[PDB]
RNA sequence: CGCGGGGUUAAGGUGCCGGAGUGGACGCUCAUCAGACACCACAAAAGGCGUUAGUACAUCUUGACAGCAGGACGGUGGCCAUGGAAGUCGGAAUCCGCUAAGGACUGUGUAACAACUCACCUGCCGAAUGUACUAGCCCUGAAAAUGGAUGGCGCUCAAGCGU
RNA sequence: GGGAUGGCUUGUGGCGGCCAAGCGUUCAUAGCGACGUCGCUUUGAUCCUUCGAUGUCGGCUCUUCCUAUCAUACCGAAGCAGAAUUCGGUAAGCGUUGGAUUGUUCACCCACUAAUAGGGAACGUGAGCUGGGUUUAGACCGUCGUGAGACAGGUUAGUUUUACCCUACUGAUGAACUCGUCGCAAUGGUAAUUCAGCUUAGUACGAGAGGAACCGCUGAUUCAGAUAAUUGGUUUUU
């Protein structure tokens, strides 16, 4: 049977449910700053809090790196750089003078060579056997995630002959 | 709307004979004689004036009235063909392999035959047979030019189109490979 | 008549003149009539007529109409 | 297309009773739904429709306008 | 549902039905097209199959690997005593053949 | 260019996929296991098979360890299944054997032990130049 | 070798049309509501997976066909920086890779939802949602695809210069006879005209001296102003002078 | 060849002798060709052609109207906000969607069968709509898990629009407040159309009149997540 | 709605199957599987250089639409920018003169110019046109899988459609 | 004792805002609204985030059909120089293959190749054979239950066995027209396919690296129809 799916008018729909003060935010930020990790303490119930307002921001180099591409596209669009209607006349260079260019070319040749010997140091080959794909099946990993969703305590078992080898990071 | 009466007029030159019977138009002049069967088009032919042929359509639609202009142009082209003739000049150009064009006349059939060799170095010999009444000559005033002359404009232009289409470049960039035989001039013999 | 030639629309600055150009020519001729002693009629038949600009520049005291 | 030399499977113009009955039922449901939507329709409608008037190619439109002027003048004089 | 792996059909439907022939002697279904400008000649003959044997042929086939070389080929012998001509049949063309 | 050679007459194929032949060169391999034949057609259930003069794809089942993990082109130089040449001669060798080559036909090894077939020698000029007996 | 083997780069609309036409035509399209729910789920899951696989093939071909600037010789890397603005080059290819990853993620999510859909209508709505989101992602790539197609055409027409061979590098001011010298010594078709900067790109020809192959590089002219004032046309010549170990022939018109 | 070699070839040797006249004839035949395409194409190709021709006609009419009309921000913002991309920006405490379609329990729950016999036990029910399970969630063990909320149908974030600010931000779901069809659906946390949910509005920068930061508010789901694959919500402000 | 004979009709029909008209009047339509029992869906303010009938606005012997022969100029290579950029890679302005008319330019073109071309104007010719909508009929407006269906033959100034 | 959604579907997301040709309205200036557009859903990276079976498929063997075309044939376009391609159009005539992996949604890999295209005729319940969903009776192990037993489950072993009937199909005879010989041909069926090599030619084209095609010639792949000189195989030639 189909019910009447209706919502009553109520003043509670247009009010704030959770509020926080600036002093409480400062206290939680200080607690987040001085928080430490202890292996012998477990987490039983998380506190519902604005983590976006409590935790610290990212690093400045990451903040610039996440916007460098968009910033370059905003500075020069693709159509003004290359194409029939391009207006780009001056290239972007990592050097200013001829001496800097000579030193840069020498360093670039050295780095190109060193990458070449590193790649050198690092008929078609026979295909890898399907026996070495065991443990990566979708059914097996469905089983793993089902067990993880069902369990409170997870015993991760490590072979003593190779603990870091058998660890599942 | 059906138009009650529509008419067209074709002037005839002094040295031109026109005979129409059962919509079979025969036009004779100094250069020869041509025929065309126009029985697929409903038209009444008459002699409205000395040296003027009248074409009439009665109770016709817009399509039937418009067909008379095509009939007029066809008969005028026959008249021009038997009076002055038609001439198509074609040029063949090449980059590396010179195109060899040989023109012969088949005695049994009475038609001209054009053989094309060394088109972009190909070993095959292309052979195209002209429509009867069309003469092909290799020009002497200009370099690498054929001249197709006749009394039938349709026959001359179709022979030129066949020669143009037999030398088609396939699976090559046409911006780079410019080889072929093209119609360079159209006009009258006289 | 569904089968018809599609008229091109011109995305150009200059429009067709119309009747106001004719009225302007009427007014210009009728206002230049009383100011001058003589009115010549001249013909330039089958000529390019781009040297009428030079003729107008040379005869700056005269008025030339070529409508 | 190579329709003339190699025609495909024909499309049948012969109807079935089931499809005829279904189409009739859907047509009746659609006209009832249009009646309900026209009743519930909040679109504005004028009390008087916009009359198109007298055609320009009617040769006596000028005399019709003369008659309309004369009738309106006579009505104003009578009233 | 469709067949998972494609394979051409067994046998040719051009040679149907696979029944016994209606006559022991073979039938010329089509004689060569006649050209009146050629001299008169006979288009067919009879023989009796005797058997098979082996030859060695000196091959003149330009472009082939066995050009100017000896090849061994199987051949069939047909015994052909001379025929005797005993009759003449005339045929006309009708709208039924 | 794929490895199937042109100008080859029809002969009896004696080595299908899964056959192990001897290795007739000195590249270090002792046997060759056929996994594919170059130029093989498409037919339901049919094993691809090669003959003398044909290029196959082969793994090495015993020999040097550096050749065991790669798939090599090889040319069959001897087969044990009898076959007929155009001179009417039916013939066979006492074993099946081939030599490892590159796709262009040049051999990996430097010498050939035993004879090679006439078909293989005529189709591959490097094998004909490295053969001691053409047979 | 060169970079002529890069496949053509379509626009966003052409990409969308190609992918959706492949999905429409290379797969069956007729499914019935009266069929089994497993059959319906298989139909729409196959549609979504095939659309994603076509997008992945095209994007991976684009990524693996273009040169990797970090793996080039410094001459080629700096020449591509001069010609195509390496920053814009890397940004466009990164946008292509990010769109490929996002399309794969959307396909995984909607296949997971199609596992639990319960009717043909819900399955159809989920399939249309997946393909519409992929189309939106492709529509957000309008400028990089045009830029990459132009870069691909220029790279295909780029000359092949070996940086580790015998090279005669001709340089100098414009209108001093560099192209005339290169035309005299090699078979390269570089134009000779009396106006400045007739040659606007690197040209290369080849000669034979003592049974050895030599390459000769004709360059655009260089003017007397610093590197911050040099434009791209002269910086091609400057890159060639900086990064190619060659014999420099500096031409002077006295 | 190198650089603009086709352009150099066109300069040195020209083009084919019939190229200009054949291009002119093809451009002249375009009208007949377009009519033939309009009257002769079939199916999806015809539908796409008709739609794209409709788009061309609309764009051409707009261009002609602009060429006719050649011969003839909204909200006050400061100087530092000028030339930027700014949003357009457009008692009874009723929600925007007071009534939605009701969902029956057979549509909500499908029977999960268990057992090895031909006859199966059918006490388990699986939720066929998207759900929100909340933080610190551990599934009940299978012997006592009557209601199955699969992991593939669990959502944690939603695209929430502020009606006044005219912005759409992806926000974390805090809790499910009221499913309009059933309190059992509310308890299970089903996300369907018309559902009132609690959302984290920290990214929206809402400050109360007393100076506190409001980081939790109410939104109404305006879409069908089981059909769309995403949750769309509008703030109740 | 009893069993029969005669007469007359209803719905539906009158080219043949099939009893009854290749009936009469005026028009429309040609479909590369038209249409003939349609209204629903596909389907939209949809696409048609198919064919008619209309409505509104506009031009026209002071010469309309189409063409052909010619002009299409001067300040001026307008400002900034660019290695170069002169209407025609770009950014922004876009005025005046001579005017019959001619854009600080519609495209082709040059490295840049040059050159050609379009808008607009004049001469020749000669009488009706142009645009946008509306209503009819026609085509497209999405289709799978054995060989088939306006019931079948077939039908084109119909044996289709409206009265 | 009963019983065993359908002229559906296909290629382009949802929510919210704005613009909008048009529809209406012009005693109210509201309301519908295509085409669009804007917000939410890595500098070619990461690889230390795989998110639940109530819904069951397969395999041979063989035939046919559709086109929504992978290849082959032809054609249009693209900086398409050549070579190799890419997008698109007509086209179902002809092909579209071995093989590995059952700790498992058997789906993905490797190779050969011209290419290894996708579907229907079952899955809108359903007697050819044969493995999985799969499940009578025997048996352990796990979970639940005091227990009989039931399941979140995992494992092992296990009975359906025509055809001589009508029709269809494949072949084989045949009465009546004296027997026989030579024929005709309505109608039905219909068949070939792809690659490689030589030459063209190291030529056209190209800075170089490289690098075609038409005509001509010779083989091979798949299919088809025959045959037994030879080579193998088969031996109750007992
Ligand atoms: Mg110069």
């Amino acid at each position: 049977e189909v019910p009447k799916a209706v919502i009553e008018p109520n003043r509670k729909w247009f009010t704030n449910t959770r509020v926080i003060s600036q002093d409480t935010l400062q206290s939680f930020r200080e607690a987040m700053a001085e928080k430490q990790k202890d292996p012998y303490t477990v987490l039983l119930k998380s506190n519902k809090l604005p983590m976006s307002l409590i935790r610290d921001g990212p690093k400045l180099e990451d903040g610039l790196k996440k916007h460098q591409a968009k910033m370059t596209i905003e500075r020069e669009p693709f159509s003004e750089t290359f194409g029939p209607k391009a207006q780009r006349k001056r290239p972007k260079l990592s050097f200013n003078t001829v001496d800097e260019l000579a030193g840069y070319s020498e360093q670039s040749l050295d780095s190109y060579h060193a990458r070449l010997e590193e790649k050198k140091l690092l008929s078609v080959a026979t295909a890898k056997e399907a026996i070495f794909n065991k443990g990566t099946s979708k059914r097996i990993w469905n089983e793993l995630y089902k067990v993880i969703d069902s369990s409170d305590v997870i015993l991760h078992v490590l072979d003593a002959r190779d603990p870091l080898g058998t660890r599942c990071r | 709307m059906r138009y009650i009466h529509s008419e067209e007029t074709i002037p005839v030159p002094e040295n031109v004979k026109v005979s129409i019977k059962s919509r079979l138009v025969t036009v004779e002049g100094p250069r020869g004689k041509l025929q065309k069967d126009l029985s697929h088009i409903a038209v009444n032919f008459s002699v409205v004036k000395k040296g003027v042929i009248g074409l009439e359509i009665h109770h016709g639609s817009r399509k039937d009235v418009a067909a008379l202009r095509t009939v007029r142009t066809i008969i005028n082209n026959m008249i021009i063909g038997v009076t002055k003739g038609f001439k198509y000049k074609m040029r063949y150009v090449y980059a590396h392999f010179p195109i060899n064009v040989n023109v012969e006349k088949n005695a049994e059939t009475g038609c001209y035959e054009v053989e094309i060799r060394n088109f972009i170095g190909e070993k095959i010999v292309r052979k195209v047979v002209m429509a009867p009444g069309v003469e092909v000559e290799i020009s002497k005033a200009q370099k690498d030019e054929l001249i197709l002359s006749g009394n039938s404009l349709e026959a001359v232009s179709q022979s030129a189109a066949d020669i143009q289409q037999i030398c088609k470049v396939r699976n090559k960039d046409i911006r780079k490979f410019l080889d072929g035989i093209y119609v360079s001039e159209k006009g009258n013999i006289v | 008549p569904k089968s018809k030639r599609a008229r091109v629309y011109h995305l150009t600055q200059v429009n067709k003149k119309g009747r106001e150009a004719k009225e302007r020519l009427f007014s210009n001729i009728r206002e230049t009539i009383p100011k001058y002693q003589h009115c010549f009629v001249f013909s330039v038949d089958n000529m390019r007529n781009n040297y009428l600009k030079d003729v107008r520049h040379e005869l700056n005291d005269c008025r030339i109409f070529f409508g | 297309a190579g329709t003339i030399n190699k025609p495909k499977k024909p499309t049948s113009k012969r109807k079935t009773t089931r499809l005829r009955a279904k189409i009739s039922k859907r047509a009746a449901e659609k006209k009832r739904k249009e009646r309900k939507l026209a009743r519930k329709n909040p679109e504005w409608r004028s009390k008087l429709k916009k009359d198109p008037g007298i055609p320009n190619l009617f040769p006596y439109k000028e005399r019709l306008l003369q008659q309309i002027e004369e009738e309106r003048i006579r009505r104003k004089e009578e009233l | 549902s469709h067949r998972k792996y494609e394979a051409p059909r067994h046998g040719s439907l051009a040679f149907l039905p696979r029944k016994r022939a209606a006559r022991h002697r073979g039938r010329v279904k089509s004689f060569p097209k006649d050209d009146p400008k050629k001299p008169v000649h006979l288009t067919a003959a009879m023989g009796y199959k005797a058997g098979m044997t082996t030859i060695v042929r000196d091959l003149d086939r330009p472009g082939a690997k066995a050009h100017k070389k000896e090849v061994v080929e199987a051949v069939t012998i047909i015994d052909c005593p001379p025929m005797v001509v005993v009759g003449l049949v005339g045929y006309i063309e009708t709208p039924r053949g | 260019k794929r490895g199937a050679p042109g100008g080859k007459l029809k002969m009896t194929l004696g080595l299908p996929v899964g056959a192990i032949m001897n290795c007739a060169d000195n590249s270090g391999a002792r046997n060759l296991y056929i996994i594919a034949v170059k130029g093989a057609g498409a037919r339901l259930n049919r094993l691809p098979a090669g003959g003398v003069g044909d290029m196959v794809m082969a793994t090495v089942k015993k020999g040097k360890p550096e050749l065991r993990k790669k798939v090599h082109p090889a040319v069959i130089v001897r087969q044990a299944k009898p076959w007929k040449r155009f001179d009417g001669v039916f013939l066979y060798f006492e074993d099946n054997a081939g030599v490892i080559v590159n796709p262009k036909g040049e051999m990996k090894g430097s010498a050939i032990t035993g004879p090679v077939g006439k078909e293989a020698a005529e189709l591959w000029p490097r094998i004909a130049s490295n053969a001691g007996v053409v047979m | 070798t060169g970079w002529k083997d890069i496949p053509p780069v379509p626009t966003a609309q052409e990409f969308i049309d190609i992918v959706l036409s492949r999905t429409q035509r290379r797969l069956p399209t007729q499914i019935r509501p009266g069929f089994k729910i497993s059959r319906i789920r298989a139909f729409y899951t196959r549609k979504v997976k095939f659309t994603q696989e076509t997008c992945s093939e095209k994007f991976g071909a684009i990524i693996s066909s273009f040169p990797v600037l970090s793996d080039q010789h410094p001459f080629h890397r700096d020449l591509m920086n001069i010609l195509y603005d390496a920053d814009h080059f890397k940004v466009a290819l990164g946008q292509i890779s990010t769109a490929k990853n996002l399309i794969e993620t959307i396909s995984r999510d909607y296949v997971r939802l199609l596992k639990y859909a319960q009717s043909l209508y819900q399955c159809k709505q989920l399939k249309r949602a997946a393909l519409g989101r992929m189309a939106t992602l492709i529509k957000r790539l309008k400028d990089p695809l045009i830029y990459l197609d132009q870069v691909r055409q220029h790279l295909a027409r780029l000359p092949d210069i070996n940086p580790t061979t015998r090279t005669l590098l001709v340089a100098g001011f414009p209108n001093v006879g560099k192209s005339s010298f290169v035309r005299s010594v090699t078979r390269a078709d570089t134009p000779v005209e009396p106006y400045a900067f007739t040659t606007k790109s690197l040209f290369v020809g080849h000669l034979d001296y003592k049974y050895l192959r030599y390459q000769v590089i004709d360059t655009p002219g260089i003017l007397d102003h610093p590197l911050e004032e040099m434009n791209t046309i002269e910086m091609q010549s400057v890159t060639a002078l900086a990064h190619l170990r060659a014999a420099v022939l500096y031409f002077m018109d006295i | 060849p190198q650089n603009e070699y086709i352009e150099r070839h066109r300069k040195l040797h020209g083009r084919r002798l019939d190229a200009e006249e054949r291009a002119r004839k093809k451009a002249a035949r375009e009208g007949h060709k377009n009519s033939e395409n309009a009257q002769n194409l079939r199916g999806l190709r015809a539908k796409l052609y008709a739609k794209q021709r409709h788009a061309q006609k609309i764009q051409m009419r707009k261009a002609i109207k602009q060429h006719e009309e050649r011969n003839v921000p909204s909200d006050p913002i400061p100087s530092y906000l000028l030339d930027r991309a700014n949003p357009t920006t457009a008692a009874r405490f009723s929600v925007p969607i007071p009534k939605v379609r009701g969902i029956s329990e057979e549509e909500m729950f499908k029977v999960v069968k268990t057992g090895k016999k031909t006859h199966k036990k059918g006490w388990k029910r699986i939720v066929t709509k998207p759900t929100f399970v909340g933080p610190d969630f551990t599934r009940r063990p299978v012997k006592y898990e009557r209601f199955i909320r699969p992991m593939g149908l669990r959502y944690k974030k939603a695209n929430v629009t502020h009606p006044t600010l005219n912005v759409t931000v992806q926000l974390p779901i805090l809790s499910v407040k009221k499913n309009p069809s059933n309190p059992l659906y509310t308890q299970l946390g089903v996300l369907t159309k018309g559902t009132i949910i609690e959302v984290n509005v920290s990214d929206l920068g809402i400050v109360t009149a007393s100076g506190k930061i409001a980081w939790g508010r109410y939104a109404q789901i305006t879409n069908n997540p089981e059909n769309d694959g995403c949750v769309n919500a509008v703030l109740l402000v």
